[PDB]
This record gives C-alpha cells, structure tokens and sequence, in this order.
C-alpha cells in the first residue's frame, strides 16, 4: 500500500522540470523523503522482498527484471 | 513471511569455503574421529594412556564436530541448488532440501581430501541421490518400492524414445520387446504406475466425490431377516430327526459352535468310529432330501 | 549393527595412515601449549 510515487522513477534528473505542469505531482514529490536514484531504489526493494538484504546488482537487476523483460 | 524465504536466509549466513579449507576440516573432523575410537578400545583392552595425552584426546574428539557441523552448514547453498530442479514432481520443496541435507552428511562422512577433488564434486552424487531415493520412498501415497519405481521410470524412458522412433504411442508387444521383458509383464507395471485420486475432490457443482461410497459389508435388511427365518425353518427339521442324528448334522457344519467338525473329532464325542458317523452322515443327509423335508428351503435357494 | 562413520572411516584409510594423522593433529595442540 502506497509506495510513495518519487520513489518508481527514482529506480529509473530534473524530475520537477519535465512535469511542473501538476501542481500536485509536485506536491506529492514534496512529500517523498528519498534523493537519488540507487537510495530510493532500496525504499522501493524492502517491500518487494521482505527479508533479503539487498546486493548492489540486485538493486538495479530489480527493477528491469520485474516488468520490462 | 515465508517457510523457505526464512531457510535461505540463515544457510546465507556461513561463507562458502575453498579447497584449503575443505582439506583442513576434513583432517580435523577425521582425526577426532579415530582420537574418539582410540579411546573406546583403550578400556576393553585396559592400555591406559598418559593423563596428559588423554586430555588433548579428548579435545580432539571435541574438536572434529566443528569440523563436522562448519562444512555442512558451508555447503548447504549446494542442497537448495541441487533440490531446486526437482520441485513439482509430488515433493513439497522443504521436504526435497532437508533429504538432500541428508545426502550431504553422508558425503562430509565419507568425503577423502587424500584424492584432492573440490568438495561439490564428490557431494553432489550423494545429494542428487538422496533427493531421488527419497522421491521413490516418499511422493506416492502407495509407496511403490525402489526396484519397481526404478522399472517404471525406464519404461517410460522407453516409451517415450521409441514414441519419436515410430511417430506413434507403441504397443505392449513392441515395449515388452525393447525392455527384454513379457508383454503381461510391461501391462502390470502400467497397472501399477497408476496414481490414486481424492475422495474430497468435488464434482457438477458441490457434490464431493466421497458421498458415492457403497458399504458392502453394510448389512441388507432384506437377506439377514431371512437368514433369521432360514434358521428356524432349519430349527424344525432338526427335531424330525433322531437326536444323535440332529446332533451330528450340527458338528459337522458347527451350526451352534460356529465352526465345522471333522469325523474323527466327531467320533470323540460320540465314541464311534469315524466311519460311522460318515455313515451315519450319509444316511441323514439322504433323509433331508427326501421330499417332505426340503420342500420349503427349496425356495429360500435364493 | 549399522554403518556408522568409524566403519566408513576405517574402510578408507588404515590404522597406520589414521595413527600418523593423529600424531600431527597431537603435535599441534602440543605445540600450542609448549610453544608460545
């Protein structure tokens, strides 16, 4: 339950530029607490595996190899 | 969260060793070993040993066991990735890992660092056995013995080979042939590789299979009452007999004691030679039949 | 009767061979404690 919606491109800079248009996406992103991209991506890990300490490869062969292959 | 999740993430928890390693564990866990026989045999043959010598024995004793528990718990990543292969085939995972942590201890206890071999060398025959000895032994609710599972699992090897040889499921004949053994033999193994099914299964719509069950032995109203009436009818001809010869139809066929009586045992409680109460049978027995006595048993025939 | 790790121990190597293993193995503690 609401995985906070920074953290999904932060697996993936100028986050506010693209997308200043919404008002609230920005401040939603206001609200995320996590900076930078491998730092949000462990946020994003603990709740997909609960109770595996992560490993730095694991952390990026996370993301690409849940939905995108 | 999670059984296994929970297994893997302690056997993590060890690092996995090298060949030196290996080599030093296995000395020290096989001179505790012989350290620990020594002094078994020290006491029956007396041969005391020096007080000293004995204490740094014993801790050879002791000290193999760390030997012995540090090498599994290092190679126990090698069991899950042996017993990984063989999940679905009517073994729960776990159950596939502990068996396969059985063949494992069997390899430390046999393992030689003499022959200079990496540890998973010589320790994955013994896990890949274990996890396929206890398949046999455990998946079938029935538990088909090792030799039997062993000639199923060739035959449909053989079956499935010829089957691309010939385009087509072969017959019994052509399977006996290719196994070198009788076409009555290859049918029976096939009636016995059939697998059972569950009573609780359901079929169409909330009817559980069990409910369908008929109890043979469940006792039919309609034949015991007249199995109670045959045995008064029979009651009456016994009384149109004489009491000797009422007496013996009864011993013979046990009618009160429930069990029959052979001549000789009749003879006993009658005091007559066996010959006579054959006789005797014989003449009995043609009375039954003659008209007036069997004219009503004739239709309780069925 | 079964087949325990002496007997699987003792089919592969004999008592000479076991007999010098334990004496390294006793040299080391003896070491250990002599030696500083």
């Amino acid at each position: 339950r609401r995985q906070p919606v920074t953290v999904l491109l932060k697996a993936l800079e100028q986050i506010v530029e693209r997308f200043g248009f919404s008002e609230i996406m920005m401040g939603t992103l206001e609200k995320d607490t996590t900076s930078g991209t491998d730092e949000a991506l462990l946020d994003i890990y603990r709740k997909l595996r609960p109770g595996e300490p992560p490993t730095k490869e694991s952390a990026q062969t996370l993301l690409e190899n849940l939905f995108f292959k | 969260a999670d059984s296994v999740r929970a297994y893997l993430k302690q056997i993590g928890k060890v690092a996995l060793l090298n060949a030196e390693e290996e080599v030093e564990l296995a000395k020290r866990i096989e001179a505790g070993l012989y350290a620990t026989q020594k002094l078994a045999e020290l006491a029956e043959k007396g041969e005391k040993l020096p007080v000293q010598q004995r204490r740094d024995m014993q801790w050879i004793c002791r000290d193999g066991d760390r030997a012995k528990n540090h090498l599994l718990e290092a190679n126990l990543r090698l069991v899950v990735s042996l017993a990984k292969r063989y999940t679905g085939r009517g073994m729960a995972f776990l159950d596939l890992i502990q068996e396969g942590n059985l063949g494992l201890i069997r390899a430390v206890e046999k393992f030689d660092y003499t022959k200079g071999y990496k540890f998973s060398t010589y320790a994955t025959w013994w896990i890949r056995q274990a996890i396929t000895r206890a398949m046999a032994d455990q998946a079938r609710t029935i538990r088909i013995p090792v030799h039997m599972v062993e000639v199923i699992n060739k035959l449909g090897r053989i079956q499935r080979e010829l089957l691309q040889d010939l385009g087509r499921e072969p017959t019994p004949e052509e399977l006996a042939k290719e196994m070198d053994i009788t076409p009555e033999k290859v049918l029976e193994i096939q009636q016995y590789a059939r697998e059972p099914i569950s009573l609780d299964q359901t079929i169409e719509g909330d009817s559980q299979l069990g409910d369908f069950i008929e109890d043979s032995e469940a006792v039919v109203a309609v034949d015991a009452v007249s199995f109670t009436l045959l045995q008064d009818q029979l009651q009456s001809v016994l009384e149109t007999l004489s009491e000797r010869e009422a007496g013996v139809v009864r011993l013979r066929f046990g009618l009160t004691d429930g069990q029959p009586r052979t001549l000789d045992e009749i003879g006993q409680v009658y005091g007559v030679t066996r010959e006579r109460i054959r006789q005797i049978e014989s003449k009995t027995m043609s009375k039954l039949r003659h008209p007036s006595r069997s004219q009503v048993l004739r239709d309780y025939l069925d | 009767p079964p087949r325990t790790h002496w007997d699987m121990l003792l089919e592969r190597r004999s008592v000479e061979e076991l007999e010098e293993l334990l004496k390294e193995r006793l040299d080391l503690i003896k070491a250990k404690r002599r030696g500083t």
